[PDB]
């Protein structure tokens, strides 16, 4: 099917630059419009600017002086790149086809960038283990602590995707040392603990880093 | 510049109600016609449910309706349902034919009512491996419990807590319209290995439940 | 036009 694929750095410090890219499949850049939108955490969406179906910019005021929307129609591609960034700049930034009177509309995955001077670091993940005699009711909870990474986004899985049901992935929280923490849990039947291998898949992709941790009983 | 002004900012509706969001923009549309409603779920990209005012997209539950003209539009959900949880925005697109702008509004977050129920209560000492490090990571998990307040403590030795404690908590559950939370408590192994009996307590309303583990014992 | 700055 289309697909609209973004890509980009994640991390860049106070005072540089953000670069993204969208790249089209299953149609063309260069015959539609195409919007940057931006996300700040826990805030609303905004709008950055739109590139025709013509190749003209227009960009929104707050935007105008820093902000460079362009497209490479050989590599079927738009591209955003916003100069002297603050922490005010961190936010997912997403492309879309916004679709607010048409029937075509596509977004891209959305990519977090993170405006920080820190230094990328992979997570430390640690058990949170059921105990091997069980405290509860039949329903035994278990998961991963994923401590000391920077910048975010960690995402976890469980049993490579095939657990989902009764999985709550916390909201990462800053530690006082400026480096993020968060928990994954998982409720599960007690009775399985004997039987059923639970392992927990946390990417941590700006430091090109997997961990798949096996949590066992006591 | 450009503006779309929702209300409510935020509504709190019982499964099966009627629900209204209006959006009022600034000026006119282009030809009238280009409003586009999204709805965003936790942790996901914007999905559009309407376009050109009130087009449903295909597969989208046609609970969902889109309605207004000028510059006074409206999103209805007839009956909410729990899945329904999510911030709700309108989208505007605007300009001439040398000129074009977009604007979201500032989003409407749509919570569940509901029946309230208790947490289910966890805790998990520190592993074996992160104490190797020379940190304590104690977690407590409240899991599947409504509505959002809830005091959660720390003693060690009996002694309260203060101050070395994070909360986390994950947005309403799409299924049962619950919320789970996570506190830990972080300590240096040194004083982790000085005491004995950990313990959280959970005040709910008029009800307080505390788990407990002695150190060393599983 | 389905859009505007055409």
């Amino acid at each position: 099917e289309v697909q609209l694929v973004e890509s980009g750095g994640g991390l860049v410090q106070p005072g540089g630059s953000l670069r993204l890219s969208c790249t089209a499949s299953g149609f063309s850049i260069d015959s539609y419009g195409f919007s940057w939108v931006r996300q700040a955490p826990g805030k609303g969406l905004e709008h950055i600017g739109y590139l025709t179906a013509g190749g003209r910019a227009f960009y929104a005021s707050w935007a105008k002086s820093r902000s460079t929307i362009t497209r490479n129609t050989n590599e079927n591609t738009v591209t955003l790149k916003m100069n002297s960034l603050r922490a005010e700049d961190t936010a997912v930034y997403y492309c879309a086809k916004l679709g607010t009177g048409s029937r075509f509309a596509i977004w891209g995955q959305g990519t977090l960038v993170t405006v920080s001077s820190a230094s990328t670091k992979g997570p430390s993940v640690f058990p949170l283990a059921p105990s091997s005699k069980s405290t509860s009711g039949g329903t035994a909870a278990l998961g991963c602590l994923v401590k000391d990474y920077f910048p975010e986004p960690v995402t976890v899985s469980w049993n490579s995707g095939a657990l989902t049901s009764g999985v709550h992935t916390f909201p990462a929280v800053l530690q006082s040392s400026g480096l993020y923490s968060l928990s994954s849990v998982v409720t599960v039947p007690s009775s399985s603990l004997g039987t059923q291998t639970y392992i927990c898949n946390v990417n941590h992709k700006p430091s090109n880093t997997k961990v798949d941790k096996k949590v066992e009983p006591k | 510049d450009i503006q779309m002004t929702q209300s409510p900012s935020s509504l709190s509706a019982s499964v099966g109600d009627r629900v209204t969001i209006t959006c009022r923009a600034s000026q006119s549309v282009w030809r009238n016609k280009n409003v586009a409603w999204y709805q965003q779920k936790p942790g996901k990209a914007p999905k559009r449910l309407i376009y050109a005012i009130a087009s449903l997209y295909s597969g989208v539950p046609s609970r969902f309706s889109g309605s207004g003209s000028g510059t006074d539009f409206t999103l209805t959900i007839s009956s909410l349902q729990p899945e329904d949880f999510a911030t709700y925005y309108c989208v505007g697109h605007y300009g001439s034919e040398n000129d074009a702008y977009y604007a979201f509004g500032q989003g409407t977050k749509v919570e569940i009512k509901r029946t309230v129920a208790a947490p289910s209560v966890f805790i998990f000492p520190p592993s074996d491996e992160q104490l190797k490090s020379g940190t304590a990571s104690v977690v407590c998990l409240l899991n599947n419990f409504y509505p959002r307040e809830a005091k959660v403590s720390w003693y060690v030795d009996n002694a309260l807590q203060s101050g070395n404690s994070q909360e986390s908590v994950t947005e309403q559950d799409s299924k049962d319209s619950t919320y789970s939370l996570s506190s830990t408590l972080t300590l240096s192994k040194a004083d982790y290995e000085k005491h004995k009996v950990y313990a959280c307590e959970v005040t709910q309303g008029t009800t307080s439940v505390t788990k407990s583990f002695n150190r060393g014992e599983c | 036009a389905g859009x505007a700055g055409a």
